[PDB]
């Protein structure tokens, strides 16, 4: 009820931004082949 | 050296107890909220207007239920397809009345299962595995999104969605029979063949390995202790189980290749459940199964009954009785 | 009229502590058969 | 009084799931 | 208002505006004509209260506790028509048509859900004087129908005008001379009509626009599910609005 | 070789597991008071507090 | 007000400052390592193993 | 983890002390049952 | 109205067979600690 609502958009785009900037973090290079 | 690189090194570490990964960044917060709301809504949750007629259906344990009858009730017919979060409900009492937690559980479930699926990909990348276990898990993800997401979309309401329970499942299956005739639809036919075939080739492969085990134990200890973990010797005579099934049916019907054998175990169920979950999907938009009612006639023109006409009279019994107060007009358009 | 929570008091007051004391005896005899090294140690 | 048994069966089932995941007998080569 | 009529349909929907009665502006007098017929009377309650046994310091006299509505925005009456007949002493109103019932459900402390049909069916209003004034005050009785029409089926499948009449999955109850007469009350479904008393009060009139509006107070009785329980007295308050024509 | 009434004296010369035990008595005391008070709200009836 | 056609469900002005400070608070973490790097260094691979 | 605890001991209960503890529970079950059933 | 012999069915259907399976594990680990000969055999 507009105080809870603020709390959800924090928590969503906290973890969504960890997802988005996780695969931008040179993620294909993280393999057991090399580096 | 940086704080982000020391965080990416931890979150993608296979040296954790459970691999978290980048999909776990939105698997774990989603599925723990679908869980922690499910346990509360299954145990302690007030009754829910499902038919939109202000007749609240009890579904939790504190309101006199058990494991079988208790269920998280779907949302109201009054809401229908509208998004109904907590902050758009003006109190939690108004939220729990109108079928609140069904949308909170389901939407955090389908995000967490579609992230559990991508997490099975990710660890296969970091371990050197060939990647496609997550394609086999697409088959229950197709079926979970068919009864919780796609079928409420094409029917236009989450109230037609599947109730999160055990007796609510059979309320879902029978009402789906009367309104859509799923048993005559060839995609439920192609997945009954998927799980009857799947449980066949499971118990047929699991018997021929256990039949042809090599002597490594005594008769006092267990059969299973003849396998030391991580050994490089083959633990069963595969030529023996090939010569058995090569005589049990005939010679040319037997896979001598164990790789092509262990692929056919993954093909048959998964293709059977992809096809089935697109049976619920095409019947979400009212493209029903076959209808052979009044199909056999004599030369006079009188209707001769068939087995489909007996099956029709079972469908007419459920059709005239499902949601016995919600209807006002002669045709169940919804 | 008797109290129906007394069946749960007595029959768990018997079985749960008495099955406990059996376990301390079975693992006692297993340690003695464990050290002894003959036909039962494994 | 009746639903107290159902709750104890459910959370008691989730205990042995917890112990099976974290206190598992870890398999070792050699 | 006319300000509401300025908007289109796509601007009103989803905003919760169609639930709310209009706000009349200004105060003057208006006289009902001989053939005067009331046009757009809407009634919307803004607060609800159910008579209960309240926990005071040492005493348990009956008082009204308030309650939170749980059906969302479906409480307002609308489009209520009716001719305004002129008796000599007092101007009267008798409603004829329009949406004059709005079923709703409020929740008490303790978790009890009390549904009630909020209605103004067969209303006979009577108010002092002839012309509508800011001091005008009319009211009268209305008949509440039952919350369920008699062909409603309960969970066992029993209704007043349809359904079974015995416990359908308890077939050994109708054995003996007594039958199932121990649970007789839950088999006989009785359609119930009660009374309600609304008291309206005009306080703001337009005569150049011929639309009035003021504060009411309505009391009635909640439902019983055809004799399943004792119904409870429900008080409510709000604002109304009417077009006098 | 401990008797059954001396089984919990392995924690005498171990401060690190003296805490893990004292945390487990705390997790049972606190879990009691939560699950006792949940049991009492299913039984309580606020109809007449007089 | 549910069925309003508002961007990302942003009903009030206060919810924007939540969104901007969520993407940027992790963006600034990300630029602490992958930002301020050479934007002109290529490869003829399928996959780059350049640096941290 | 850390290393193995040097405070590992073993628990013993001979056949004698089994029958004491069984008879202790059943006689307390005989005695206190009549009061619990009330 | 529920059957009051079902509490005895369920809570002994849980505890009596589940306490049985615990005992076969405790004496299994006691035999392994019995043969091993160090600090726990006795
Ligand atoms: C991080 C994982 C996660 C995810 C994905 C969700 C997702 C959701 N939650 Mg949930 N929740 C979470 C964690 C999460 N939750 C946690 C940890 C808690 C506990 C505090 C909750 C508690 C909670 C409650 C209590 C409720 C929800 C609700 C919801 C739903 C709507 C919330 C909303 O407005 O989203 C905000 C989303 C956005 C603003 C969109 C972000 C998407 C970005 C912008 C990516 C898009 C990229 C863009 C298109 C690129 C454009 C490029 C341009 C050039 C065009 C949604 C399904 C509600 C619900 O389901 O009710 C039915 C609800 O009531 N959640
Ligand atoms: C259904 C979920 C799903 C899953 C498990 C995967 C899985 C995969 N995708 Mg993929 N993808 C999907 C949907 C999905 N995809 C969709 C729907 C799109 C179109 C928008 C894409 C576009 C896409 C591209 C362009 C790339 C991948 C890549 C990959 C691989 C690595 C993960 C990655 O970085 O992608 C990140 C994850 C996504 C892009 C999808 C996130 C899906 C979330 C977790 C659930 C579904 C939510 C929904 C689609 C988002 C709605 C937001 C809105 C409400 C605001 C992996 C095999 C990469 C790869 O390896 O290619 C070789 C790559 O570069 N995907
Ligand atoms: C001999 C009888 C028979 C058989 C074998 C089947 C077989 C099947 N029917 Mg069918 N049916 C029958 C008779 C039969 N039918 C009759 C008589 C009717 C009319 C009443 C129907 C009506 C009917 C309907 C209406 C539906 C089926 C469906 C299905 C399929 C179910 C598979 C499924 O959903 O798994 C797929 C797996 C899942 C859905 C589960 C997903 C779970 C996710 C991945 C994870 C969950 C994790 C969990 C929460 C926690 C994990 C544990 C935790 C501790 C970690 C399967 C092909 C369903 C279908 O078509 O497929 C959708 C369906 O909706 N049938
Ligand atoms: C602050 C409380 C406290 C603490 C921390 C201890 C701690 C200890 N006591 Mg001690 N003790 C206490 C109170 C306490 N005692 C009291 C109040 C008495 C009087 C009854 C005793 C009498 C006593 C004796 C006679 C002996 C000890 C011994 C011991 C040591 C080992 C305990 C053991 O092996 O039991 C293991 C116990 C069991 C395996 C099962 C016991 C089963 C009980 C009887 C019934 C079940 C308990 C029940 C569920 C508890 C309900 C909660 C209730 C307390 C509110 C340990 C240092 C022993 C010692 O000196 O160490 C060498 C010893 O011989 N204590
Ligand atoms: C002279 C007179 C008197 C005149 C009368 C004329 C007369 C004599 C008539 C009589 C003739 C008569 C009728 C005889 C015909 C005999 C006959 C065939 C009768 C039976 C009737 C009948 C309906 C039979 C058809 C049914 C039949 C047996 C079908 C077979 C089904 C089939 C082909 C299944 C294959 C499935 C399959 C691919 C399995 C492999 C996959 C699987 C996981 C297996 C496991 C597995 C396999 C391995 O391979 C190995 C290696 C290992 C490790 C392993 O895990
Ligand atoms: C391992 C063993 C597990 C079993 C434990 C065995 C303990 C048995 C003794 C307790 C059970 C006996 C209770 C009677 C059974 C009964 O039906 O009661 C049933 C009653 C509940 O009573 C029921 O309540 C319902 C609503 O609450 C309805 O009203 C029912 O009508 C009413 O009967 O339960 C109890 O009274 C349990 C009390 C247990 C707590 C004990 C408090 C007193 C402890 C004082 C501690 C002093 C100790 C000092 C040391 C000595
Ligand atoms: C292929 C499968 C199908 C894919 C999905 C198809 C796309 C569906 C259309 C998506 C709509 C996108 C529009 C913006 C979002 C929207 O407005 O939602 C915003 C809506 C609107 O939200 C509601 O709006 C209402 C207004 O009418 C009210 O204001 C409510 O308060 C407000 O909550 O909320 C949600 O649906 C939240 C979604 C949260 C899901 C986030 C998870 C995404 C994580 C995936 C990882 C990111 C990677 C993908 C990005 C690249
Ligand atoms: C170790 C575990 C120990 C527990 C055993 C657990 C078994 C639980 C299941 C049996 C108990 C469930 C009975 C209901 C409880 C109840 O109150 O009943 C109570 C009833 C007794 O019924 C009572 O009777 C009283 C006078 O007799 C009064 O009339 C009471 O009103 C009446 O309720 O008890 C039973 O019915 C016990 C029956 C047990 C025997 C089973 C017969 C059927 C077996 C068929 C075998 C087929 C198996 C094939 C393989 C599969
Ligand atoms: C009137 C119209 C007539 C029909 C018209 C045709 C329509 C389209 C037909 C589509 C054919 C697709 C061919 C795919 C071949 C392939 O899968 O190879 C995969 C391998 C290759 O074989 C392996 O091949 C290897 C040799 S090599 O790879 O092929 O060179 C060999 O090493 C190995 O031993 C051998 O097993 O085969 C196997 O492992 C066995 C599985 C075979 C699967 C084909 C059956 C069809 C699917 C089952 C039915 C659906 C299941 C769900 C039902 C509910
Ligand atoms: C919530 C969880 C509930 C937890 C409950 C679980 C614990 C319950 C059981 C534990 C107590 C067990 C007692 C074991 C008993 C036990 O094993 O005895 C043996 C024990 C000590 O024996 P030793 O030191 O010889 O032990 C050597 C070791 O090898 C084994 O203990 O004696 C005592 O501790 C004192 C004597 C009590 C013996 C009982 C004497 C009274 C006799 C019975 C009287 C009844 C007949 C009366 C006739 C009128
Ligand atoms: C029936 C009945 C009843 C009830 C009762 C009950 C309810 C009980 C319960 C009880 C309980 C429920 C109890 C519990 C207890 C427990 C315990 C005693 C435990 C212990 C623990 C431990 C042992 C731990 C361990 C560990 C871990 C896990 C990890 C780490 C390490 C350690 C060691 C810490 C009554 C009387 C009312 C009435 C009558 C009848
Ligand atoms: O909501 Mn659940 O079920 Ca699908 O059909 Mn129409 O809607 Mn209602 O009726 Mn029938
Ligand atoms: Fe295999």
């Amino acid at each position: 009820m507009l105080t809870l609502k603020i709390l959800v958009y924090t928590t969503v785009i906290f973890f969504v931004s960890l997802f988005i900037f996780g695969f931008l973090s040179s993620d294909p290079s993280r393999n057991p082949n090399r580096k | 050296v940086s704080l982000w690189e020391r965080f990416c090194a931890w979150i993608t570490s296979t040296e954790n107890r459970l691999y978290i990964g980048w999909f776990g960044c939105l698997m774990f917060p989603t599925l723990l909220t679908a869980t922690s709301c499910f346990i509360i809504a299954f145990i302690a949750a007030p009754p829910v207007d499902i038919d939109g007629i202000r007749e609240p259906v009890a579904g939790s344990l504190l309101y006199g239920n058990n494991i079988i009858s208790g269920a998280v009730v779907p949302s109201s017919n009054a809401i229908g397809m509208h998004f109904y979060p907590i902050w758009e409900a003006a109190s939690i009492d108004e939220w729990l009345y109108n079928g609140g937690p069904y949308q909170l559980i389901v939407l955090h479930f389908l995000l967490g299962v579609s992230a559990y699926m991508g997490r099975e990909w990710e660890l296969s990348y970091r371990l050197g595995m060939r990647p496609w276990i997550f394609v086999a898990f697409s088959a229950p993800v197709a079926a979970a999104s068919a009864v919780f997401l796609v079928y409420p979309i094409g029917q236009g309401s989450f109230s037609d969605g599947m109730p999160l329970g055990i007796s609510g499942t059979f309320n879902f299956m029978l009402v789906f029979q009367a309104e859509h005739n799923i048993l005559m639809h060839p995609f439920h036919m192609a997945g009954v063949a998927g799980v009857f075939g799947g449980s066949l080739f499971s118990a047929m492969h699991g018997s021929l390995v256990t039949s042809s085990l090599i002597r490594e134990t005594t008769e006092n200890e267990s059969t299973n202790y003849g396998y030391k973990f991580g050994q490089e010797e083959e633990t069963y005579n595969i030529v023996a189980a090939h010569g058995y099934f090569g005589r049990l049916i005939f010679q040319y019907a037997s896979f001598n290749n164990s790789r092509a054998l262990h692929f056919f175990l993954a093909l048959w169920p998964v293709v059977g459940i992809w096809i089935t979950s697109m049976g619920i999907s095409t019947m979400a938009f009212n493209l029903n199964g076959f209808n052979f009612n009044q199909s056999v006639v004599d030369s006079q023109g009188r209707v001769i009954n068939t087995w489909a006409d007996i099956l029709n009279r079972a469908n007419l019994g459920i059709e005239v009785m499902h949601e016995r107060n919600a209807h006002n007009f002669p045709l169940d358009l919804a | 009229e008797v109290q129906f929570g007394a069946y749960l008091a007595v029959l768990l007051g018997t079985f749960l502590p008495a099955l406990f004391l059996v376990n301390l005896f079975i693992q006692t005899e297993a340690r003695k058969a464990g050290k002894a090294g003959g036909q039962d140690s494994d | 009084m009746e639903a107290l048994v159902y709750t104890f069966l459910l959370i008691g089932t989730l205990m042995v799931i917890f112990f099976a995941v974290f206190f598992r007998e870890t398999p070792r080569i050699l | 208002k006319s300000q509401i009529n300025e908007l289109s349909y796509l601007q009103v929907k989803g905003t919760g505006l169609a639930n709310r009665c209009a706000e009349v502006v200004g105060e003057d007098s208006i006289k009902p004509k001989p053939g005067a017929k009331l046009v757009d009377m809407c009634i919307e309650p803004k607060a609800w209260a159910v008579e209960e046994e309240v926990g005071k310091a040492g005493k348990t006299e009956k008082k009204f506790v308030n309650s939170k509505v749980m059906t969302r925005q479906t409480y307002t009456l609308d489009a209520i028509e009716g001719p305004i007949t002129v008796d000599g002493g007092k101007i009267t109103f008798n409603e004829k048509e329009g949406i004059d019932y709005a079923a709703t459900t409020v929740q008490l402390p303790g978790g009890e859900r009390v549904p009630f049909l909020f209605t103004v069916k067969d209303l006979v209003a009577k108010g002092n004087g002839d012309t509508f004034k800011p001091g005008f005050q009319m009211g009268g009785d209305f008949n509440t129908p039952s919350y369920r029409t008699g062909l409603f089926l309960d969970p066992k499948g029993r209704g007043g005008t349809t359904g079974y009449d015995m416990a359908v999955a308890l077939p050994a109850l109708q054995l003996g001379e007594e039958g199932d007469a121990e649970l007789f009350g839950e088999n006989n479904k009785v359609f119930d009509i009660t009374q309600g008393r609304i008291e309206m009060e005009v306080n703001k009139v337009n005569a150049e626009d011929s639309e009035i509006g003021g504060v009411f107070v309505a009391t009635q009785l909640s439902d019983t599910d055809m004799g399943s329980k004792t119904p409870k007295k429900v008080l409510t308050k709000g604002i109304f609005y009417a077009k006098v024509d | 070789a401990l008797p059954w009434y001396r089984v919990h004296t392995v924690v005498l010369n171990d401060p690190g597991r003296l805490i893990a035990v004292h945390l487990m008595h705390t997790a049972l005391v606190a879990g009691w008071a939560g699950s006792m008070a949940l049991y009492e709200l299913a039984v309580f009836d606020p109809s007449d507090p007089v | 007000t549910e069925g309003t056609n508002e961007w990302f469900g942003v009903d009030d002005l206060r919810l924007l400052a939540v969104l901007f400070l969520g993407h940027w608070a992790i963006l600034s973490l990300w630029l602490g390592s992958y930002g301020d790097s050479n934007e002109d260094e290529d490869f003829f691979g399928e996959i780059d193993y350049s640096a941290r | 983890m850390t290393g193995p605890n040097p405070n590992k001991q073993a628990v013993e209960l001979n056949r004698t002390s089994l029958y004491w503890g069984l008879l202790l529970i059943f006689v307390l079950a005989v005695l206190f049952s009549s009061y619990f059933f009330n």
